[PDB]
């Protein structure tokens, strides 16, 4: 008999005793389906992944949705295969749980349509594209100093409330408009209201045509946080193999992947590891994070915020992320406070296109020379706070002049800032961005008052604030 | 026809757990029903833990286990130069099968303290700062250690391409790195023609933890096969961190008990017995010799931690890489100050030995000044001198990306600084200085540079001056 | 008869079962010897220690070789002692493993041989001798700042590339040159390049046939790596206790010892200490230097090399080794780089032998003196980085130029130096170098140039090369 009965509850963990010899294989999906006896009892309809074998015919697993009900000795069933995820033209302008339902009121979906499998076996080496080429913004920091690259991976580090999820939102009006592909929206554990919000912003500006979204979310346990990511993966997998087109996957905090990992790890019978993660951490984060690539077949360019815990950068889930991306920013709350936005870190961000066979030679040197007066104010910036600014060498102090008009500079003005401010955004091409900053390092605008520089696109916008203003 | 016979109890993770197999070696190769293999670290008195070195989705409790008797070799050849490997051997690139006749054993005992002789000829990089202030010998073992971004795969590449005419075969092994990242290098490698005379493993960070934990003992397996035959091989690891954290993942587990860090208590074990196989052969042995490039990744600058103290306290040197100096514009980012190497003097030829000694102290007088610029200045005409002496030391130790350049070239640039020959020139354009006068060499001084290629000696300084001076005379400065 | 049974194989840890009431006594030593039976097996020649009693019949060992190839339930034959090493006249000349098997390829030892036991209690406080006489080495920072004792332990601090491995193999040569006794070398965690190095530097000076060398190489077990220590230690207890003579001991690091220590106890499962290092550090650390000290039938001196990990005294390795020396010499990576070898600090270095009625007098005076000099113009370096040394006063300028040609004249040069310089060494005695010490502070070479001092030897020389220079 293909049936199981449940043995232990233990939160979002559950074990079940099968009849020997037919146990299901890692990665299955099983499903308990209970009506109520008497009035003791609640009516149940969950769903279980295996996890575990843990021998005496025992198999250990993990619940998609909450487990308050569940009676020592309920029947479960087994379907032979993990969770198959409906894709293809149908998930174009709907919206998706984990399991791959619909959930956005607009009607079921057939039951004959093609589905596949939530797991597969990433590409491998033979078949992955290596071209790097530009994708250009109109953000000023992102362009000059580490620029983006198409059909490469993307992430974008921060703390808590440091404008991350506002720089994703710029990044889909700036692009996702002109894209002509797919885009493919997968939340993992973020806010519901930020979810509705995205929906009706999409829907607005029209381009919920050409996109799908899956919404697992902070509401949700564990194994929805932990396979959400991979139900939206398996759909951008589908669009870059069968057609080929472009694709683009933004990926909002896939730090909550690791974090419920985490949460389920001790409960699994794991060891502990360096801090208190699970052992199985990396090599977790690399079956997932390697399927995210760009094959002869299609491109697939991703987007993804990373969530930084207590603004340790070196925690162990931000440290393992890096080696997973082209081009990294990494947000800080130190220049947030300071009233700079999108408050971009200009030293610790790179990016793998800022050589001068990509860029070119001007780009290259205005940038290099940019971070070079970066890090010299970052170093007088001890001796500047102890004894003033009064025993600063003529050489620091036109140092120091240039650096603070070039840190404001790199401020911008958004579009979905507007919101908060009464500005309009602005967008910003690469050759002037270029033009301003080589300006700036000239000696032009060494007269200006530095407010003068704040929230502003090109450096036109600068002369006029300052004649707007004082003269 | 029957063979000793388990049964798993156990599977999660990429841990198995097996019933049975009583004549079981430890370390021994074994194969499951599926058809996956496996490796024997745990002989428990009424189990085995067997450590998956497959997929391991189609494994189930159940499932019967066969005993191989085996110990894992890999494939080594002259066919494996120019393709990109497995750590169990197999071909990635899809370039088709790769047609190999001998075998080696993964683990295999190091020369011995008699078998050895004593360091002493060059490994030219290609790097002026570790040329002339952090050498490298043949049989040496160098760490590379800093924070991310610092330029430690570009100092691995240049230093590959810089072997293009010594005979000399490198082998690049990529752990933890992801497929796209190795494929970027492989190409990168074949745009300068070094896929000629280059192995290269990968272990991605997809594959299972077992092939991340093996395959610098694959890398150093086919390096030795070269070494034993008379050859030179560069081995260079990419991130003994992350080895060391997929041996850590093994570790815990199989539930052995942690150390501090939860890493386990033979992870300097583990290290130790990789890095010592690094050796330079007698004449008795053939005159060969292996040097390995190791790679450590610290958090923050943090050079305290478990892996880097194991790591630093076994090699015979370090280089040290900053993002303080990388940003500062002063890149390769080799903070000359921290970097050691113990077997430096014995592997520079004596042209350079000449010069880097007073390279050295110019360095270090101008690192002790720097550090109180902010009270006193125009203290006295010394300082300034050595201020000026220094700034341009720093000017002249700072190069571009993939761009060596030779240890004649090298030597004359060092010692046209060090002789006071720049003293006058503006600090600003000392870098088209080195450019002028690199192409001023090339096209008249052939003798010079032949005497240094041909007798590994400076030229007569009557001469040198000479040419010095004549290019002085028309540079123009700017 | 008993033969033990293998049960557990663990990595370098092997569990033993033999019959009831025939037990081995811990520290003993366990041999296994097995030809394979067939092509599915592995010649085995091992040796194990025991380590703990488990009950049931059981007993816990750790190897002291690879254990691959082990196979559960292999024969194992108990010796009934702890791990015997040869001892006498034979060991002179060769070099051993931590077994006492010799690896320089001249030949096995006869079986007939006398062999003592590795572990042994140390001498009782009946039987030691506590009378003070100097240890001249030739060497003018030792014997002028920190004097060495004859029967007393000496440590050696430093950072990696300071020189201390390079000063043993002075001290080695300068001993063994001007006292012609018996040595001992240990390289606990040795180097394999370093171990050749140093064996054919032997050979070539002709000190081997004096000395006795045990290797602990570190790709070896650290069982091993942490037996090789009392080897060595109990080859020079033989000479002490038997022969009558006076033995040196030279111990390559210390800081690799309670690594493997540390190493060790993690892999028998012990909680970790402070830092992570093992509970019974003090003890062991103890029972190691307890036994060498001096009694009526003969006296050991060791010197002992000190790794401090990123210049942090505070690690529990040296602040526990602290506690049993005599003299100190914390080598500097500041002084190597000035050109001034052996970079020996000359202030933090300390000795217990520096005392009036021991050194004498005049001896004491001088090296209070230099002492005295040497920390007044460092603390005016500071003054004059801020404002000019036209600044100071006429006394102080005094001061620094003397005080430069004590630092240049701290500095030697070696006989091990011939291979790194070309430059021939010297040996000056204590008297001169006293002499030459009250001279300069006296004035007698105030108009001398500071870089005739450097690397000289005695002070004659000085003017020789000042002669030499037209000055
Ligand atoms: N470019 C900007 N212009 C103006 N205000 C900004 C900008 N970027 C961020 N902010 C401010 O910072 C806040 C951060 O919002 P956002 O949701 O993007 O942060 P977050 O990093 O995703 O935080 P959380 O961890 O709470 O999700 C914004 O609501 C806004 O008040
Ligand atoms: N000498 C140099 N001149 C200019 N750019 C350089 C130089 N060395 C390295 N770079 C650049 O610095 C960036 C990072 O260097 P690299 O990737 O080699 O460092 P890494 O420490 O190995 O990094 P990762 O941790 O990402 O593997 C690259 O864009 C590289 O081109
Ligand atoms: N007296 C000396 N003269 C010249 N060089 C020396 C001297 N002592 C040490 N060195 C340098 O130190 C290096 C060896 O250092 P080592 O003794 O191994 O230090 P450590 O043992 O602390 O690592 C040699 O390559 C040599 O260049
Ligand atoms: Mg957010
Ligand atoms: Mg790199
Ligand atoms: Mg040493």
């Amino acid at each position: 008999m293909t049936r199981g009965r449940v043995i232990q509850v233990m939160g979002p963990v559950v074990d079940v005793k099968f009849e020997n010899g037919h146990l299901p294989a890692i990665y299955n999906a099983l499903k308990i389906q209970h009506k109520a006896r008497n009035e003791n009892e609640v009516d149940i309809d969950l769903t279980l992944e295996v996890a575990l074998h843990l021998g005496d015919d025992t198999v250990r697993t993990i619940a998609m949705a909450s487990t308050d009900g569940l009676i020592r000795g309920m029947e479960v069933i087994d379907t032979g295969a993990p969770i198959s995820v409906p894709v293809g033209e149908v998930t174009l302008g709907r919206v998706f749980n984990v399991l791959g339902e619909p959930i956005d009121l607009e009607g079921d979906i057939p039951a004959d349509a093609r589905r596949d499998p939530i797991h597969r076996p990433a590409p491998k080496f033979e078949e992955l594209a290596t071209e790097v080429e530009i994708l250009e913004t109109g953000i000023k920091v992102v362009d000059l100093l580490a620029p983006y690259i198409k059909g490469g991976k993307i992430g974008l580090f921060g703390g808590a409330g440091v404008g991350k999820t506002v720089l994703i939102q710029e990044l889909i009006h700036n692009i996702a408009q002109e894209h002509g592909g797919i885009s493919v929206f997968a939340g993992v554990g973020e806010r519901t209201r930020e979810g509705n919000d995205l929906y009706h912003e999409m829907k607005d500006s029209g381009v919920i045509s050409k996109t799908a979204m899956v919404f697992g979310q902070m509401n949700e346990p564990p194994g929805a946080r932990m396979r959400v990511a991979l139900t939206g993966l398996t759909m951008a997998e589908y669009f870059r193999d069968e057609q080929g087109q472009d694709v683009l996957l933004f990926i909002d905090n896939i730090f909550r992947f690791t974090q419920a990992g985490s949460e389920v790890s001790a409960l699994l019978g794991r060891m502990p590891s360096a801090v208190g993660y699970q052992p199985t951490l990396a090599t977790e984060m690399g079956q997932l994070q390697e399927r995210i690539t760009s094959t002869a077949k299609g491109s697939i360019t991703s987007i993804q915020a990373i969530y930084v815990p207590a603004d340790d950068y070196t925690d162990p889930a931000p440290a393992t992320t890096f080696s997973h991306l082209d081009a990294t920013t990494n947000l800080e709350r130190k220049l947030a406070e300071m009233g700079i936005y999108p408050a971009v870190d200009p030293l610790a961000s790179t990016s793998r296109a800022l050589a001068p066979e990509i860029v070119g030679e001007e780009h290259y040197q205005v940038a290099r020379k940019v971070q070079q007066t970066l890090q010299r104010y970052k170093e007088l910036q001890d001796i500047i706070a102890i004894l003033g600014m009064d025993e600063l060498s003529d050489e620091d102090k036109l140092v120091v002049h240039r650096a603070r008009r070039i840190q404001f500079f790199l401020s911008q003005n958004f579009h979905v800032a507007e919101q908060f401010t009464g500005q309009p955004g602005s967008y910003v091409p690469v050759k002037e961005t270029v033009r301003g900053f080589k300006e700036i390092l000239e000696g032009k605008y060494d007269h200006l008052p530095e407010d003068a520089f704040r929230l502003v696109g090109r450096i036109e916008e600068v002369v006029e604030k300052a004649k707007a203003m004082g003269v | 026809q029957v063979s000793d016979v388990g049964t798993v109890i156990q599977v999660g993770d990429g841990i198995a757990r097996a019933h049975g197999l009583d004549n079981v070696m430890s370390g021994e190769l074994v194969e499951f029903a599926n058809g996956v293999m496996g490796m024997a670290l745990n002989l428990e008195e009424n189990n085995v833990g067997i450590v998956i070195l497959g997929p391991y989705t189609g494994i189930k409790e159940g499932d019967e286990v066969r005993r191989t008797g085996r110990i894992m070799e890999v494939p080594v050849g002259e066919a494996l130069i120019g393709r990109v490997v497995n750590p169990l051997g197999q071909p990635v690139d899809g370039l088709g099968p790769v047609e190999t006749t001998e075998t080696r054993p993964i683990e295999s005992p190091a020369p011995g303290v008699m078998d050895r002789r004593s360091v002493h000829e060059p490994l030219q990089t290609g790097i002026k700062a570790i040329d002339a202030l952090v050498p490298i010998g043949r049989g040496q073992r160098e760490l590379i250690i800093g924070d991310r971004q610092t330029g430690k795969t570009s100092v691995a590449i240049d230093t590959i391409i810089n072997q293009k005419d010594q005979n000399m075969i490198s082998i690049y092994v990529a752990i933890g790195q992801k497929e796209s990242t190795v494929r970027t290098v492989v190409e990168t490698l074949r745009k300068h023609g070094a896929l000629d005379y280059t192995i290269v493993v990968t272990a991605s960070a997809s594959q299972p933890a077992p092939l991340l934990f093996l395959a610098p003992y694959a890398g150093v397996a086919m390096g030795e096969y070269f070494m034993y035959k008379g050859k030179h091989v560069l081995v260079v690891y990419d991130d003994l961190s992350k080895q060391a954290a997929a041996y850590r993942e093994l570790s815990l587990l199989l539930r052995r008990p942690p150390g501090r860090e939860a890493y386990p208590g033979d992870i300097f074990y583990l290290h130790s017995r990789l890095l010592e196989r690094a050796a330079k052969l007698s004449d008795a042995k053939g005159g060969g010799s292996l040097t390995a490039l190791p790679f450590v990744e610290t958090q923050a600058g943090d050079i305290s931690a478990y892996i880097p103290t194991n790591v630093i306290s076994i090699t015979d040197g370090q280089i040290f890489l900053q993002s303080d100096l990388f940003f500062s514009g002063v890149r390769p980012a080799i903070n000359a100050g921290l970097s050691v190497s113990r077997v430096g003097g014995a592997a520079q030829i004596k042209a350079m030995k000449k010069v880097a000694g007073t390279l050295r102290l110019d360095l270090a007088a101008y690192r002790e000044l720097e550090a109180f610029a902010q009270f006193g200045s125009d203290l006295d005409k010394a300082t300034q001198a050595k201020l000026a002496r220094g700034a341009r030391t720093v000017e002249v130790l700072k190069q571009d990306l993939h761009q060596p350049i030779p240890v004649e070239k090298q030597v004359l640039i060092i010692y046209a600084l060090t002789r006071g020959f720049l003293d006058d020139i503006p600090v600003e354009d000392v870098r088209r200085f080195e450019k002028e006068f690199y192409l001023f060499l090339d096209q008249n001084g052939q003798h010079l540079l032949e005497h240094i290629r041909t007798t590994k000696d400076l030229p007569n300084e009557d001469d040198l001056n000479k040419a010095i001076e004549a290019f002085k005379k028309t540079f123009v400065v700017s």
